[PDB]
DNA sequence: ACAGGATGTATATATCTGACACGTGCCTGGAGACTAGGGAGTAATCCCCTTGGCGGTTAAAACGCGGGGGACAGCGCGTACGTGCGTTTAAGCGGTGCTAGAGCTGTCTACGACCAATTGAGGAATTCCCTGGAGACTAGGGAGTAATCCCCTTGGCGGTTAAAACGCGGGGGACAGCGCGTACGTGCGTTTAAGCGGTGCTAGAGCTGTCTACGACCAATTGAGCGGCCTCGGCACCGGGATTCTCCAG
DNA sequence: CTGGAGAATCCCGGTGCCGAGGCCGCTCAATTGGTCGTAGACAGCTCTAGCACCGCTTAAACGCACGTACGCGCTGTCCCCCGCGTTTTAACCGCCAAGGGGATTACTCCCTAGTCTCCAGGGAATTCCTCAATTGGTCGTAGACAGCTCTAGCACCGCTTAAACGCACGTACGCGCTGTCCCCCGCGTTTTAACCGCCAAGGGGATTACTCCCTAGTCTCCAGGCACGTGTCAGATATATACATCCTGT
């Protein structure tokens, strides 16, 4: 659902903090992508609940960070 | 730089898949923040599994071991 | 079977005048038991994942780098490395 | 005279945050846990330290729940906690 | 002389070796494993006892009690990340109320 | 034992719990809700503690059985 | 003269085996190598049986092989057991074995 | 006639100190005669399937591969061929 | 007659078979199964004795009957 | 003193699985063999070793049957063997 | 080459003159006849050898049939065999 | 003239005699052996073909089919006793359902 | 409209006991036969009738084993067959 | 590999001809293991006859001799 | 519990195709006759084994009783298995094509059988000697079964004090309604980069073989840690006074 | 907004009690030393897979404009929560008794080991006899080895069609728990038959010898069986209609 190459580049740019000339299996990046999208969808569900609780349909960052706090992130 | 590779329509799709009706313009940056730390918390552990193998390639097994650890701490 | 005498021996050097209540001593016993068994658990998981029969300092070091947050890890692996190299040099 | 409503609430918060005692009466809770357990094993017995451990875990759980529900109430721009806040906190915690 | 004093430790290396043997964590345990693990346990013990003893002194008490352990663990953000899922018996709560409730 | 000792978790005690939880005022429907969530919290821990007692084939739930029940539930209690 | 057994290096009687192959009317003709091969096979199987039976005797601290020890040998070596699956050793007993469900013991851990 | 003296000579090779009961020896006779009947009857059946008139060592070899379990077969065939190649030496 | 195969003997056989507990109806069932087995073997041993134009039943006729029945007995030639 | 039910049954199992002697009395079995033979041919004689070969084969068959019926009893989740266990064992053997 | 098919067909046209038989069923009958032949001849061979005598006669066949066949199927088989031998030799 | 017609048989006494002599069954074969054996083979053939023709007629077929040979052999308990360890290619099974499974 | 659980089972029991078809697909079975033979001899050929003979013997064996398994299931008061029933049946059959 | 080509439906058909009403989901692997063991016991014998014939082709008669040697005789294939 | 509707199977008819049945020709096998040898049969005698009886003693079986444990029935709950539907996949059928291996024929040589003679091995019998196992007795250990004792917690009781329970008034909070401005969505056009395919290269992953060092196991000895007891100090509680915070009135 | 009053809290000092800390003795675990076997490390090889680069296409993203919807702020009203006072009830503490469990101990029975003695039986030796095994020669057939031809096996492709796979949902069956009653086990006592053991007699099997009949081998001739081709008939397949059974609704 995210584009494949931009996410792969982001995974390279994060990983190069922890090790250098690190290599990735083609399916390791895909496992990261699908775990990330599943995590974000579940977070947007908790956000939409927090928005609805404020009598409000538009989600706002205070809703994301409430959901994250209540989840204990 | 590259976190802007996670584009506004892609986040909008992820939110509409989550059932969100309307999204304020501040959410995209906030989403990029929470995604960025999530990847950091997973990839870092994956790289400690690879280093323990003395490997130079991160495998899908290392990713799923990292994910099952993060999910256990999550 | 209790760590109490060791918790005293650490206390009398980190705060030489201070004492500790036995209700806090049993909390310290609980803390060190929990950290011991979770470090050993992750070392066991790492050994099994690498198909190794043996748990060594190389396993515990990475179990510490997994379990502990970054600067607690950075100090912990330094104390561990120093203690092991002292033990092997002695 | 009358203290203004909410000031004695803040005073009560301050004293129960600064103090570590158990807030539920011990014997009513011991009866509760024996009632609950007698449904699972008719002639069961407890160590007193087991009832104490159950009380400590229960009170810690309820306190941290009330914290998350106060967060939910404040988020809706109101100060009264209402059941829909407990229901939201628990649903977001996934602990249904 | 005991392996602890050979390694320079107060914590018991021999006991940690026994407890690694008897836990079946793996069928073999290397000689450096209990020295590394005992040194990490001694480190984390000294760190938490340092914080708890400071909290006790700030309370003007000579003696550490569960309250001071809770205050130590929750005031250090890093031990707090280590001990996030942990409840401490009669530790109580870290005093906090937000300015939305205050007048 | 009596049928309704959950009413022994009294409204003032729930109010004190809410004070340590930092709550300035609470609607009157919170008390029954809290007795609900308390009951459903307790009974699953009691079940796991009984499971450990039966695995040890013992007459008594010990504090260690409670501690293991909580630990497997994902909440760790220090001091017991 | 030299016996065909000692020419082949066998203890079993190659001449007797040849005679029995003719007398038993197994075919019109019996080639010269069939007695040697069959005698060697029968000697091998006999040595395997008597090795295992002698071990069974020795473990019982007995000096003499008896039908019990042949039954223990055959029924403990699964290859002999499945060769001798439809066979009964007269005056042999059975392998001591009881199903765990019958035993009273518990772990109680 | 019986195999008893040959069973005894192989016993003296495998276990020189051990003896054997006359009732165990008669079981060994029954065993040898049974294995003989099995092998020879399969060699004859197999010779007939191929329209051969002759029992040769090859028919005995395939008879023991059919009748003996695979690990017993593997050693029995090597003892057989070692005996035949010695005999024809 | 078949009552010569007493309850204690059947118990002992069941113990040798590893049976811990025996219902009281097993004894008649076992006497029936034994009688059917013996009939099936003795009929063949007597057929071999008749063919030999003979009137003592030999152990070898029993061994041949058992071999035919598909269960081979070692120890009697 | 009294041992509890099953303790002696297990001591008997260990006793009889250790030993090898024949467990039926010899004369009762010889009379049974003679009565069964009398229906096929009158005034048959028997070698004593023929009666022994019959007894050995019969006891080996009954023991091997009881092992299967015990397995069928255990499979029905009970420790008492029942005639329906003999009947199942014999049917599955195809007798 | 070698088949009983025409004799099985003759018996069929004798016992059920209106019925036919498929070639699969005929090959089953041929396998049956060959199997029963091999059983009887093998038992008569073993029985002749057991009595240490060189020849297979009608008596070995009779006893082999009495061993192999059950019950009244055997009683009829031996009555048909002996009737056939009597009609043969009396001819 | 031929020995089958002399014995009164359809089955070939001469071929049975040949197969006995080329079979290594024994070094001699008596003159009554192939007659007796052919008469037994003919009896058993007629018995099977009779039961198969009954089964065929009950299924309203004009031809014996391996299904009918199986129905014949398995419904007669003495043929089923003779042929217990035998399977018939393209024969089925006897229709049967346990009363515990029926409603 | 849905048939009750087991109504269609009894219907197709009656169907497959009435017919005489082979029930495994022929090409899958042939490829399995060749895969198993490959471990015994390389470049081996089969007559088509050897594959059909193997399939006939295999299916007759499996049907008979399922009958013995069903007897075992019924003995334990179940109507579902379970792996312990196949294992018992094959034990008692001595294989 | 190809053992998975003996599908669940085919095993259900075989069990239904056997009169089986209900079939636990663990039976299919148990059945495949039982069939693989059966086939390899017959084919080992069949190829032994082909090697004795010094043939390269397994014939139906080698299969029949293997089955009858296994104690179970097949009629219909000569 | 009963009635009606739907689904599946069986029966009937027609047509087409494949298999069975019959006839003919040729080759092989069986039948008939004669000769020779041995195997089968019969008769007689002798020896051994089986059958029957008698007597006694001992062990096993039978017979009865009491209690405990297992089998059987009943009930409830949860998950797995069955049935239905849609979509996808592979089997089956038909046709082509090629090659390997099966099957047959002919020729030649070696192997096996048959015969005769000779020699050795094995079997049988007898005697003697030694060893192994069995039987009995004695002692110890281990298991099975039951009781004792000791300690911990529930239960009961009394009384006092604190907590909660209840009622009321007021004030603050919650909820609703309304208005307006901004921001999110939507539409369109243009641009850009993702996706896909292909090509080339290397370095990391995986695996296999070998050899040494490390760890486990066993045994012995010593020191440390735990358990129990004692003493002193620290903290908590109580009482009083002062200070600080909050509320109302000018 | 400011000042004063009242309530609450904090601080200081003294006293008491319990826990913390230290000391001593003993036991168990830690350490030390040796041995052995395997795991891991090291080395080398192979080859997949990851990384890099290029080009093209098109979908997606981006930018801007437009317009309305939603968020937020304001205002008003009503409801319900709080705080305080008084009353009521239960928690808490101390004390005492009994049961329940847990562990320990005792007692009895059975099994195993050691020792001693006796029996048998097995093994070894020797001698004699008979039959089988070996050796050598001859002769005939079977099998091997080669050549040749044809069939069947294997591969490929194209297609349709029905079967298989995936998923959804609901109910039934399996599994577990509980209670009760009957039957089997353990044991004691009494009775009966089995087993040891010997003796006697007769029958049946074995062995030997002789004779006759039956089967095998060989040769020749004739008929039957097998193979191939053709014609006919039954079975199979398809479609339609009726009947039976099961499922669902009242």
């Amino acid at each position: 659902l995210i584009r494949k190459l931009p996410f792969q580049r982001l995974v390279r740019e994060i990983a190069q903090d922890f090790k250098t000339d690190l290599r990735f299996q083609s399916s390791a990046v895909m496992a990261l992508q699908e775990a990330s999208e599943a995590y974000l969808v579940a977070l947007f569900e908790d956000t939409n609940l927090c928005a609805i609780h404020a009598k409000r349909v538009t989600i706002m960052p205070k809703d994301i960070q409430l959901a994250r706090r209540i989840r204990g992130e | 730089d590259n976190i802007q590779g996670i584009t506004k329509p892609a986040i909008r799709r992820l939110a509409r898949r989550g059932g969100v009706k309307r999204i304020s313009g501040l959410i995209y940056e906030e989403t990029r923040g929470v995604l960025k730390v999530f990847l950091e918390n997973v990839i870092r552990d994956a790289v400690t599994y690879t280093e323990h193998a003395k490997r130079k390639t991160v495998t899908a097994m290392d990713v799923v071991y990292a994910l099952k650890r993060q999910g256990r701490t999550l | 079977e209790s760590y109490a005498i060791y918790v005293y021996k650490v206390l009398k050097q980190v705060h030489p005048d201070t004492g500790i209540s036995s209700k806090a001593m049993s909390i310290m016993n609980s803390f060190v038991n929990d950290v011991f068994e979770r470090i050993a658990g992750e070392a066991s998981r790492l050994a099994h994942y690498n198909k190794r029969s043996t748990i060594t300092s190389r396993e515990i070091q990475t179990a510490v780098r997994l379990l502990l947050p970054g600067e607690l890890a950075k100090h912990a692996v330094s104390e561990g490395t120093k203690a092991v190299t002292k033990y092997t040099s002695a | 005279h009358r203290y203004r409503p909410g000031t004695v609430a803040l005073r009560e918060i301050r004293r129960y945050q600064k103090s570590t005692e158990l807030l539920i009466r011990k014997l009513p809770f011991q009866r509760l846990v024996r009632e609950i357990a007698q449904d699972f094993k008719t002639d069961l017995r407890f160590q007193s330290s087991a009832v104490m451990a159950l009380q400590e875990a229960s009170e810690a759980y309820l306190v941290a729940l009330f914290e998350d529900t106060n967060l939910c109430a404040i988020h809706a721009k109101r100060v009264t906690i209402m059941p829909k806040d407990i229901q939201l906190a628990r649903r977001i915690r996934g602990e249904r | 002389k005991t392996r602890s004093s050979r390694a320079g430790l107060q914590f018991p290396v021999g006991r940690v070796h026994r407890l690694l043997r008897k836990g079946n964590y793996a069928e073999r345990v290397g000689a450096g494993a209990p020295v590394y693990l005992a040194a990490v346990l001694e480190y984390l013990t000294a760190e938490i006892l340092e914080l708890a003893g400071n909290a006790a002194r700030d309370n003007k008490k000579t003696r550490i009690i569960p309250r001071h352990l809770q205050l130590a663990v929750r005031n250090d953000e890093e031990l707090n990340k280590l001990l996030g899922r942990v409840t401490i018996a009669q530790g109580g709560v870290l005093p906090n109320i937000q300015s939305v409730l205050l007048p």
